[PDB]
């Protein structure tokens, strides 16, 4: 019957699937557990560049907070 | 079209060519509870034309 | 509530032919796990089921055996296979099941049906089936 | 005819015809695939008397 | 990681496209009261790759008339692009972020239409020109109003950029605001990927197969690969920019899960439009577009324009 | 040997991909041809093999002559044949197409298409009703299930 | 850098595709199955001979509708400014125009195609 | 009598509330819709295939299909070489010979049918005049070889022993009729 095509339907959404969240995992895997920075303005930039320089391992999402004062 | 040819089939033993008219009349009578079929198929084609 | 009807059915027809060994073996040969009544059996081994709620068509089926005149037909099954006292009711030229109106028997029937033997080596081959017409000359077989 | 009540009443609505009264397959109104036999009548000229072919 | 992160987009992508080509054949198939495949694999769900081997395995054909430069790099450049126009769709979060997205996406569409063009030039055939200049009169259908319409949407928006209408549409589905939009929108994209009643560049009917008709084996499967792509694309991006998919900050999975339940749903009316209709003659739909959504389009541009400033509701630029 | 094995199950999976997708090039001739289009109408649903109807004969892999073949048809018929890719099937069907048929003393009547192209399968019947071309049809992909290509190439 | 690298990959899937479609099928070349394709006969000319375009008039008045877009794509940036009734008179008229321009060929039958 | 299927032009004028239907169907693609609407319906149709081949296609008891040669109970040939449904046949498809057997009879020593240029049209099984040649139901007997389409005396007796269990059936079912 008509049910006989959601065997392909699901298959078809699983996939459709992956791609949204294995970005947005992966996003968090490379980015110590926060969302990939994005930097649409040069501010924002600059913002990630002085990140980089104040974390003491050379990447931007090693936070320092209180503790480093 | 399918059913149709069945009509042929039952009254020729062929679905398309079935060779049944001839001169002088017809080559065999009409099995037995052919008309039934032939009504019932046509009390429902006049959906099936509204439906195209 | 109909809905729960429907998977009733669903599940009574995923475990109405005997185990789950059963049910992939209908189910990737025929691609079909119906319930049928088993009509009859031949002596091939092929099963003819029926279910006159289905619609003219597919109301009656057959499945076939997985082994026939030593040939392996567990996944090459043909249409050739069904008998010819089946032959009429699988094609419903009749109404009635050869298991309670057998043909009538005779002495030259073949008792072992044979299914479509092309490119086989019992495949037919043509022939003339008469004898010579024109007769030659024999010479004597001594000088003269 | 198998279809649940709540098909059908998706499947009338989106055609707009009442399809159940209706249906392109066949079930158990067709004939029955075996008939008694038939006894089929002869013709005008089965006469036995004051029927010479040359009148006809 | 980002190869890995490639992996998990062109792979599933390229698996979803597999099996549209399964959904289509099933979903016209009951549209047309038979089944459709069910006999290679449970449901048919390996006839997709026995059609993909099956093709690779066929002997691939070099006409003694055709350009063979050029018709080699159309079917290559057709999958190229209709890939590449995945990297910044947000789902949410995007592969590639870009600012101005929605221009990427309108010039990589424009591109792939060369390779319709170079593959029919290329063969050397009269069919195959005779599609490669439907496809020209394609575009010059189509390509004014669909970027037009795309500027009437993005002034709600306040940028070019994709992941601002996840944000855009944080309360409300720009489907609503924009509905006259987005029925204009629905029929560009059938015709931007040539589908029925748009397939008037293949259009088996008229011509015997259009552009591809010279092509076989391998080569003409990554054509139809480039096609059921870009359908999934072209509805996933509809369901971006006017269905927009919840989106929480603490749960991006149930965007994706909304946003791909969507997507497919879009991507099943194409099926379902190709089972109902004629398909429209090149010429009629040129008028289509040019004497009916084109003046209502730049009169929606207008609108548009105007709106934001007589309610104060100018979207930001961040 | 083990080399022999894997290409033997290799021979199965090529087989198997040619089975389960069969191109037939939409060409018919005669009334045989309306029969090839019951075959694809809903009752038999040739599609549900993986049998699509291509109008290209280089998208096509079978070709199906299905109708008679005239003298003047002929050359067009082996052109077409010709631009079909290779693996390609024949399936002559019809009396027609068989050997002549009805026509098979008609000086305008090529008697039998295989004269002109090699056949594969030979379907009989004036017309075969749809389930006998059906039943052809599933014959040549038992008859391709039989290819030993790969097996043949390694005892070369 | 991302953006060249998933493009190379794409790139390089289409061009490995390709390579093996080429050198993996079992190949048998003669002329007659590399002539061109005419629905079964010899081609009566070459497929590079004129092919008169009947929408000439409307292909060009793509273009100048098409630089036309290429004016109205900074709006969402003139939206930003302070001088809004500016921007917006701009916009009505550039607009408006467009769609003056567009009604005259309409009447002209310059949007029919020429027979 | 005659009607116009084309013909409407008994014009009525456009009242607001009609013009605004007319745009509605218009801008709406209200019919359109509703042709989407039928296509949708199909879809919860049930599907009216049959899964061939453990399903067939009904035939019926007169269905004109492969060739075959009777006996009559005793397992002597009903064929007397009588040769009428060679005269008959329309294709020429029936080739003949025959001679005293060696008890006398009058039977064939040959019997051929090309099925290539049979057409099937059952005329030689009208003309037989003792049920010797019939049409059997069967119809799945495509060859690999046009050769094996050429059916001599023996491949035609065979089929007669193959399928008689049938044939008697359908004759049994039908003979009334004729
Ligand atoms: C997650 C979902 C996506 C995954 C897809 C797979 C799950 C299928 C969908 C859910 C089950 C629904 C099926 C059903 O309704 O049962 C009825 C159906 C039998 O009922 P029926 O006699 O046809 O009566 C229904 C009417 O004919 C006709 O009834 P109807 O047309 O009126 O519809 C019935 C019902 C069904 O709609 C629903 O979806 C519920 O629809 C509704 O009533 C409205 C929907 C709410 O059940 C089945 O046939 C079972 C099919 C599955 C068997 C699997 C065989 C074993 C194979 C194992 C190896 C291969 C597996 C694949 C490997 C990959
Ligand atoms: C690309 C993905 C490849 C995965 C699919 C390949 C497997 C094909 C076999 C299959 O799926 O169906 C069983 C098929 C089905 O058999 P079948 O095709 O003869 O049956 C069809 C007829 N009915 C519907 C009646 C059953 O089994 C086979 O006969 C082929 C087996 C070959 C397996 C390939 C060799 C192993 C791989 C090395
Ligand atoms: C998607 C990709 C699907 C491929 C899946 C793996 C199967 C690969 C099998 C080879 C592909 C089929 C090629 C073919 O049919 O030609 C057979 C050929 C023909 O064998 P042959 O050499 O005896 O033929 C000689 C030419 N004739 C017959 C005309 C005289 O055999 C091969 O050489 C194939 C070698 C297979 C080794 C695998 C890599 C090949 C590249
Ligand atoms: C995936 C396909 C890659 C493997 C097949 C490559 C074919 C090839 O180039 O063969 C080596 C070539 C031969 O190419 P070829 O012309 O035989 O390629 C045809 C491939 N088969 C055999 C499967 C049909 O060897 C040489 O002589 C030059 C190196
Ligand atoms: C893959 C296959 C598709 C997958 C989705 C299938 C979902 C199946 C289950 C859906 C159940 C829907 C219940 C329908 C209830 C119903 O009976 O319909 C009646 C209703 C109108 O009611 P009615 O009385 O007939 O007319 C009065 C008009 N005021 O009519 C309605 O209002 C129904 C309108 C919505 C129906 C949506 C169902 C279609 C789903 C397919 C989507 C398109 C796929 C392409
Ligand atoms: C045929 C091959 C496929 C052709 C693809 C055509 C489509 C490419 C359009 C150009 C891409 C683009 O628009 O560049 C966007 C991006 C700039 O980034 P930006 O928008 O400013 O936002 C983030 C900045 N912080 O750009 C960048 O990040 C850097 C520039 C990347 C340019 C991509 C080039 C594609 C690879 C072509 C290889 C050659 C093909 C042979
Ligand atoms: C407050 C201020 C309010 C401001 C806003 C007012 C908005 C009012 C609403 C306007 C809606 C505009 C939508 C576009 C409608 C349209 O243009 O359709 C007309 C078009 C022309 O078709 P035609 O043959 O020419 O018939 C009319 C004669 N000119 O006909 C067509 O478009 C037919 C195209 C059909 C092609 C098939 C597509 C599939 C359709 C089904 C998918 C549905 C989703
Ligand atoms: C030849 C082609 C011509 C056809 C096109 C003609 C288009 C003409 C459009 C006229 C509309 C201008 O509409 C005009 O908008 C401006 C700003 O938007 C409003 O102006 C108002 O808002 C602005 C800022 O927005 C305030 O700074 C200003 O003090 C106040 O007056 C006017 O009150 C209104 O009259
Ligand atoms: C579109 C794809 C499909 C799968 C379709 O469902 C079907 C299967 C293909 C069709 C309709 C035709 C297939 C082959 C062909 C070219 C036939 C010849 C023909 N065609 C006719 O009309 C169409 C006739 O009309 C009186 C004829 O006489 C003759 C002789
Ligand atoms: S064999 Fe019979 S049905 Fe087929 S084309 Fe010839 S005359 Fe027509
Ligand atoms: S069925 Fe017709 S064509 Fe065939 S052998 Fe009998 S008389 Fe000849
Ligand atoms: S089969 Fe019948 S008609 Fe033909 S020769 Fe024998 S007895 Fe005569």
């Amino acid at each position: 019957m008509w049910f006989e095509i959601l065997p392909g339907l699901a298959i078809m959404g699983v996939c459709l699937v992956i791609p949204g969240v294995s970005t947005a995992y992966i996003h968090k895997f490379t980015n110590g557990g926060k969302e990939k920075r994005v930097a649409r303005v040069q501010y924002q930039w600059y913002l990630m560049e002085r990140d980089r320089r104040i974390s003491g391992v050379n990447r931007y999402y090693v936070s320092k907070g209180l503790e480093n004062i | 079209r399918e059913k149709m040819f069945e009509f042929y089939e039952r009254v020729s033993g062929a679905r398309m060519h079935a060779a049944y008219i001839r001169p002088g009349g017809v080559h065999q009578d009409l099995p037995l509870g052919l008309l039934d079929d032939i009504y019932e198929f046509s009390k429902n084609f006049s959906l099936r034309i509204d439906e195209v | 509530m109909e809905l729960v009807e429907v998977l009733k059915r669903g599940v009574q027809q995923v475990t109405g032919h005997g185990g789950l060994r059963g049910l992939l073996r209908v189910f990737f040969r025929a691609n079909d796990i119906r319930i049928g009544t088993l009509v009859g059996e031949d002596k091939y081994g092929n099963k003819y089921y029926e279910d006159n709620k289905q619609f003219f068509g597919r109301h009656r089926w057959v499945i076939y055996t997985t082994e026939m005149n030593g040939k392996n037909t567990f996944w090459d099954v043909d249409g050739s296979m069904v008998p010819p006292e089946w032959h009429r009711w699988l094609h419903c030229m009749t109404d009635d099941p050869p298991t309670t109106n057998p043909p009538t028997a005779r002495k030259f029937i073949w008792t072992n049906h044979k299914f479509n033997v092309s490119a086989t080596p019992e495949q037919y081959v043509p022939y003339s089936t008469t004898r010579k017409k024109i007769h030659e000359w024999v010479p004597p077989s001594t000088p003269y | 005819a198998s279809a649940t009540r709540v098909i059908q009443k998706l499947r009338n609505w989106a055609s707009g015809q009442d399809l159940q009264a209706k249906l392109q397959l066949r079930y158990q109104e067709i004939a029955k695939r075996t008939q008694p036999p038939p006894k089929l009548p002869v013709g005008p000229s089965h006469k036995l008397s004051n029927n010479y072919y040359c009148t006809r | 990681m980002f190869f890995i992160n490639i992996l998990t987009l062109l792979v599933p992508i390229l698996i979803a496209m597999a099996f549209l080509t399964l959904v289509e054949r099933k979903i016209l198939g009951y549209m047309q009261l038979r089944k459709g495949p069910n006999i290679v694999g449970p449901y048919g769900i390996l006839q997709p790759f026995a059609d993909a081997m099956k093709l690779f395995m066929k002997e691939p054909m070099r006409p003694l008339t055709t350009s063979m430069s050029l018709f080699i790099i159309a079917p290559t450049l057709s999958l190229t692009l209709a890939l590449s126009l995945w990297v910044p769709l947000p789902m949410p979060h995007p592969l590639i972020n870009l600012n101005l997205g929605i221009l990427f996406i309108l010039a990589t569409s424009s591109l792939s239409v060369y390779s319709i063009l170079w593959s029919g030039w290329a063969s050397n055939s009269k069919y195959s020109l005779f599609g490669a200049l439907r496809a020209v009169a394609q575009t010059i259908s189509y390509e004014v109003t669909m970027a037009i319409i795309l500027l009437s949407v993005l002034l709600m928006n306040g940028s070019y950029s994709l992941q601002t209408l996840i944000t855009t549409q944080e309360h409300m589905w720009l489907l609503l605001p924009a509905w006259p939009m987005a029925m204009m929108w629905f029929i560009s994209t059938l015709a931007e990927t040539n589908r029925a009643p748009f397939d008037l560049t293949e259009g088996e009917s008229e011509l015997v197969s259009g552009f591809n008709v010279e092509y076989a084996a391998g080569p003409f499967a990554l054509f139809f690969m480039a096609e059921y792509t870009n359908i999934i694309l072209m509805n996933a991006l509809t369901t971006i920019i006017f269905l927009g998919p919840l989106y929480y900050i603490n749960l991006p999975e149930l965007y994706s899960t909304n946003f791909m339940m969507e997507a497919l749903l879009l991507s099943s009316t194409f099926l379902w439009i190709r089972a109902s209709y004629p398909r429209f003659r090149y010429d009629q739909l040129m008028h289509l577009l040019w004497k009916n959504f084109l003046p209502l389009t730049l009169a929606l541009c207008m609108w548009h324009i105007s709106l934001p400033i007589f309610t104060a509701g100018v979207p930001p630029y961040m | 040997s083990r080399a022999e094995y894997v290409v033997t199950k290799l021979d199965d999976l090529i087989n198997w991909a040619r089975r389960s997708s069969l191109w037939p090039m939409t060409f018919g001739l005669a009334c045989c041809a309306v029969e090839m289009m019951h075959m694809a109408a809903p009752r038999y649903d040739m599609d549900r093999f993986g049998v699509v109807f291509r109008a290209s004969p280089r998208q096509a892999d079978v070709m199906i002559v299905a109708g008679t073949l005239t003298n003047k048809m002929a050359p067009a018929l082996r052109k077409v044949y010709d631009q079909m890719p290779e693996p390609r099937y024949v399936v002559s069907m019809g009396s027609c197409a068989n050997g002549g048929g009805y026509y098979h003393y008609s000086y305008s009547v090529v008697r039998g298409c295989d004269r002109i192209v090699p056949v594969d399968i030979y379907v009989p019947g004036c017309p075969p009703t749809a389930e006998a071309l059906l039943y052809g049809i599933l014959q040549l992909q038992r008859k391709i299930k039989r290819e030993q290509k790969l097996k043949i190439w390694y005892r070369r | 850098m991302n953006l060249y690298t998933v493009i190379f990959i794409n790139i390089l899937l289409s061009l490995t595709l390709i390579l093996v479609a080429f050198w993996l099928p079992q190949m048998n070349l003669y002329s007659e199955k590399a002539n061109p394709y005419e629905c079964g006969f010899d081609p009566t000319s070459s497929a590079r001979l004129p092919f008169s375009m009947k929408f000439f008039l409307v292909a060009i008045t793509f273009l100048l509708f098409d630089l036309e877009i290429a004016l109205l794509l900074p709006l969402p940036w003139a939206i930003q400014t302070i001088k809004t009734s500016t921007m917006m008179i701009m916009a009505f008229i550039l607009v408006t125009i467009l769609s003056l321009g567009l009604a005259y060929e309409w009447t002209q039958k310059g949007l029919e195609w020429t027979e | 009598t005659y009607k116009y299927v084309n013909k409407k032009e008994q014009e009525s004028e456009v009242d607001m509330k009609s013009a605004t239907d007319n745009a509605a169907r218009i801008l709406m693609w209200t019919e359109l819709i509703r042709g989407l609407g039928m296509t949708l319906s199909y879809l919860f149709r049930e599907p009216a295939t049959i899964n061939y081949p453990f399903e067939k296609g009904p035939l019926s008891p007169r269905f004109r299909g492969e060739h075959a040669l009777r006996r009559y109970p005793s397992g002597e040939e009903r064929c007397i070489a009588c040769k009428l449904c060679e005269a008959i046949c329309p294709a020429q498809a029936i080739t003949i010979e025959a001679e005293p057997r060696a008890d006398g009879s009058r039977r064939t020593t040959r019997y051929d049918i090309d099925m290539t240029k049979c057409i099937y049209c059952g005329f030689c099984q009208e003309a037989c005049p003792v049920d010797a040649i019939v049409e059997g139901p069967n119809f799945e007997f495509s060859t690999e070889t046009h050769e094996e389409l050429l059916y001599n005396k023996e491949k035609l007796l065979n089929n007669g022993d193959k399928w008689e269990a049938e044939i008697a059936a359908n004759i049994q079912a039908d003979y009334l009729y004729r």
